[PDB]
RNA sequence: GCUUGACUGCGAGCGUGACGGCGCGAGCAGGUGCGAAAGCAGGUCAUAGUGAUCCGGUGGUUCUGAAUGGAAGGGCCAUC
RNA sequence: UAGCGGCGAGCGAACGGGGAGCAGCCCAGAGCCUGAAUCAGUGUGUGUGUUAGUGGAAGCGUCUGGAAAGGCGCGCGAUACAGGGUGACAGCCCCGUACACAAAAAUGCACAUGCUGUGAGCUCGAUGAGUAGGGCGGGACACGUGGUAUCCUGUCUGAAUAUGGGGGGACCAUCCUCCAAGGCUAAAUACUCCUGACUGACCGAUAGUGAACCAGUACCGUGAGGGAAAGGCGAAAAGAACCCCGGCGAGGGGAGUGAAAAAGAACCUGAAACCGUGUACGUACAAGCAGUGGGAGCACGCUUAGGCGUGUGACUGCGUACCUUUUGUAUAAUGGGUCAGCGACUUAUAUUCUGUAGCAAGGUUAACCGAAUAGGGGAGCCGAAGGGAAACCGAGUCUUAACU
């Protein structure tokens, strides 16, 4: 182990591509672009979306819906997570303390995403059926 | 990390000029003549090892025909005998031997005279 | 796990993972180059044909000359012109992520275990501040290259050892993975066998 | 510096939870009357990019 | 002669298209018409009779509603 | 991201969080108290640094060599093995470096203290009008007049004034929040004509500044302006006394110097095109990309004979360059007189896929702090749940009155 007997691992550093470095390399000449088009010159190249000037797809489609501004103050909360809080208790600003939720989260949502195997207290949250019961079957406590 | 190209160019340029011994003019003295006359002498080359063997074979079978015709018998004939009689001296030994043992030669041909009879 | 304190009848217990995990040389080789990285003082330019020197204006008219067209005195093709893609400073150093700095750290010294190369000892004292005292003590110790890691820097020691090239006295908070590779002997105090334990880990 | 989303395609399609994209069908903002109630129908529900297309969208939408 | 199936929600599965899309469709739910009944009817023997998106308009829908209650506007459905 | 947007191309926030650094004051006036805070200058004292500088360790012998610092051997110093020099590579020859010291005189930034000016503290009053707001036209706010709040105002107008007003994104109500139309204010931030020190996986004379050189010169241009080329004898000039040819030439030959003149100033190394002298071989009845395959003869070496080596190459088979562009080029299609040198898929940030490594239902930190490539920092980002336009529901959801 010396600064001359350190390899790195086979199949980590790639060589990387030159163009334009002759005939054996196989990208001489053209360097991989083919032959006299606008993609062959230098900064060539249609932009995203172009379609050649069809109705691209992003445009001959319609706009649909709206965003809600709750949705992003709106958290899920999985039974994984009940058991990160300190106290026992889940508050929504417990919630926040282990990192849970956002700091502006208004409003949580325990689902039933993994599992809970603890007494936990959930107070002015909601709780899904799924949910609601895999905490009723560890000691759950739920107030509205 | 700049880079000068001085050493290895002068080096690249020196094996192709060094190949381009006894070339006529700048295809001794020019690298860009000189190059291009070391490839094309390269593609005649591969050409020539391949048109070597047709060459020296179209030699052996004249003189083979004509040890043959002077012995009495056609080429063709001459070569069916010895098929007919099993000899598998090729035509690079027969021209051979057409040259420097004509005695051979005769019973060779004797004997394809014997296996067409 | 434990390693015997050259100087002394007495071994020191210790974590098999930090120093007896196994060499993953990938791991060490991609910490020493970020860190032969992280030394690179990336400062150089060249000049773009904006940034050369010279007037706009085209050299001669684009038609009528047989001369090759030509629009800038400042062209890379020509000499005196730019540099095609002309350097700017960059900084060159990447990130190791802490596990993988720690991770080879820990390779490093189960490696100088295996190797021999980790030397203990209770203490490392030079009395006064001098070469002549050190110099001796690591020609008593049969060391000639050796990075020294203490627990505590000790100004008499890193003093008299600072005129010695292929000697370097660092804290057990010094230590880093190409100067563990670097010297062919690393000799470590026992209280610093402490303090790096607990970093790593 | 940060990839732009093309803001019109974000308008257009929402990523589903296979990495496919569900957009809305053409042919029923207006003229309507003539068109047939069941070709309205099947209209009405959201479709999925198809496979030529779905490069297509991936390009304009990258933080999607 | 009687009538409104030129129905509403859906739709196994096929077809045809680079895509956008276009087309065929039993059967299911609801409600209707004709017929004693079996049944037929989701427009016309079929294949042309058409125009994406945007921007708006109209009606419906308390989905959303930038402190909060509303509203504006937006969305969604139908149509221009 | 939310939004803005011929909803095109593109533009692009804030709330809120993590950090750097924080500092608050005055007038719009009176009175009692009075020079009690505060910087401003402007003197002085004591420390601090700058502008010159002082000392600063330790080595000999031998070998090679023109020369020793190199080799070999045996020693010495090191808070100094940073560097630069010296006849080839020096810790110990030199200059220096670490370390320790130093200022007549002037001056900076800090403190203390003194003269001069500025006023706190209390008490009760006072609370910035052609202003806010509006109409018209424009601009600015991410926001293109849009449903458009908010700021600015060219024009026309024009309040309330603490029981009052502004804002909370049309607008209203309620609630909260602040108080415009008068001002000052350090630090964290930006930059480097210039100076000092230090560094560089920066260049090394077609590079690097245009300029390593008497370069913004020569030269061009009415002028604005444009804008070159050009580095290296040697360790030391020891830079060639003297002699000879020559025109008291140029230049050269000797001599001498020097390790070297095969370093002689037209000077280190001294490539290539290009041009010559000499020797070997061929070539004056021979037709073409000039080679290639075969192959005599000649010359020169080898071999102890040996049909092999080198050079040449009569004669002979085959054979229309290269690049580019093209359906296709010997093409009479393009490009190149030749050599040398330079001359083109980069860099930064985002994003995705692959490989590889680390950790793993968790992964990872950013700025910044700094015990400085450590450690700290988990603010955040991604992922572990999706469906729905959305509310909302949630391993289901949407659709529909409800789904086989
Ligand atoms: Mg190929
Ligand atoms: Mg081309
Ligand atoms: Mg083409
Ligand atoms: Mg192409
Ligand atoms: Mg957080
Ligand atoms: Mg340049
Ligand atoms: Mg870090
Ligand atoms: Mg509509
Ligand atoms: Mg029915
Ligand atoms: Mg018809
Ligand atoms: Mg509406
Ligand atoms: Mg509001
Ligand atoms: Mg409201
Ligand atoms: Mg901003
Ligand atoms: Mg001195
Ligand atoms: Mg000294
Ligand atoms: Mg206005
Ligand atoms: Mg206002
Ligand atoms: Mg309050
Ligand atoms: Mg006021
Ligand atoms: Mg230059
Ligand atoms: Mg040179
Ligand atoms: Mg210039
Ligand atoms: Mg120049
Ligand atoms: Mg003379
Ligand atoms: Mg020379
Ligand atoms: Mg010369
Ligand atoms: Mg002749
Ligand atoms: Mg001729
Ligand atoms: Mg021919
Ligand atoms: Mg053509
Ligand atoms: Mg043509
Ligand atoms: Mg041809
Ligand atoms: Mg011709
Ligand atoms: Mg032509
Ligand atoms: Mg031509
Ligand atoms: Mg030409």
């Amino acid at each position: 182990m010396r600064l001359n007997t350190l390899s790195p691992a086979e199949g980590s550093k790639k060589a990387g591509k030159r163009l334009g470095r002759g005939i054996g390399s196989g990208l001489g000449k053209t360097g991989g672009r083919g032959h006299k088009g606008q993609k062959s010159r230098s900064g060539g190249g249609v932009r995203r979306g172009f379609e050649g000037g069809q109705m691209p797809l992003y445009r001959r489609l319609p706009k649909f819906g709206f965003t809600s501004r709750k949705a992003a103050i709106t958290a899920e909360i999985r039974l994984s997570d009940l058991a990160k809080v300190e106290g026992g208790v889940v508050d929504l600003n417990t919630l926040k303390a282990a990192n849970i939720i956002g700091i502006q989260i208004e409003f949580a949502k325990v689902i039933l995403a993994g599992e809970v195997t603890t007494p936990v207290t959930v107070r002015g949250l909601r709780v899904t059926k799924g949910a609601r019961a895999a905490i009723e079957a560890a000691g759950g406590k739920i107030e509205e | 990390a700049r880079v000068k190209r001085g050493v290895i160019a002068r080096a690249r340029h020196k094996k192709i000029l060094k190949q381009a011994k006894g070339y006529y003019g700048a295809r001794s003295r020019v690298y860009r003549v000189a190059f291009q006359a070391v490839i094309k002498a390269g593609q005649y080359a591969y050409r020539d090892r391949r048109q070597r063997k047709r060459q020296f074979r179209q030699l052996w079978i004249a003189r083979i025909n004509a040890a043959a015709r002077q012995n009495g018998i056609s080429y063709s004939k001459f070569i069916n005998g010895l098929k007919k009689a099993s000899v598998e001296i090729d035509r690079k030994i027969l021209a051979d031997i057409a040259v420097f043992d004509k005695v051979a030669f005769t019973a060779l041909v004797e004997k394809a005279k014997a296996a067409l009879a | 796990m434990e390693l015997v304190l050259k100087d002394a009848q007495s071994a020191l217990t210790v974590s098999e993972t930090t120093f007896g995990r196994d060499f993953n040389e990938a791991l060490v080789h991609q910490v020493v180059v970020a860190y032969a990285a992280g030394a690179r003082q990336g400062t150089r330019a060249q000049k773009t044909r904006a940034e050369v020197t010279g007037s706009g204006k085209k050299p001669w008219r684009q038609k009528g000359t047989g001369r090759a067209r030509s629009g800038s005195i400042k062209s890379p093709i020509w000499r005196s012109g730019g540099v095609t893609f002309a350097a700017r400073p960059q900084d060159h150093s990447q990130k190791v992520n802490k596990k993988m700095y720690r991770g080879a750290l820990k390779s490093i010294l189960s490696e100088l275990v295996r190797q021999d190369r980790l030397i203990v000892v209770e203490k490392f004292s030079v009395e006064a501040p001098k070469t002549k005292l050190l110099a001796q003590k690591l020609k008593d110790m049969a060391l000639e290259d050796v990075l020294i890691i203490t627990g505590e820097l000790d100004e008499n020691l890193f003093l008299a050892a600072r005129n010695l090239h292929k000697v370097d006295v660092r804290d057990a908070t010094g230590i880093d993975p190409v100067s563990l590779i670097a010297f062919d002997k690393v000799v470590m105090t026992a209280d610093a066998v402490k303090q790096v334990e607990e970093m790593l880990a | 510096p940060k990839i732009k989303t093309v803001r019109g395609a974000a308008k257009r399609f929402k990523k589903t939870g296979k990495g496919g994209f569900k957009h809305k069908h053409a042919n029923l903002r207006h003229i309507l009357t003539k068109k047939a109630t069941k070709r309205k129908r099947h209209l009405r529900p959201k479709a999925m990019v198809s496979k030529g297309d779905l490069g297509l969208v991936i390009a304009c939408l990258p933080y999607a």
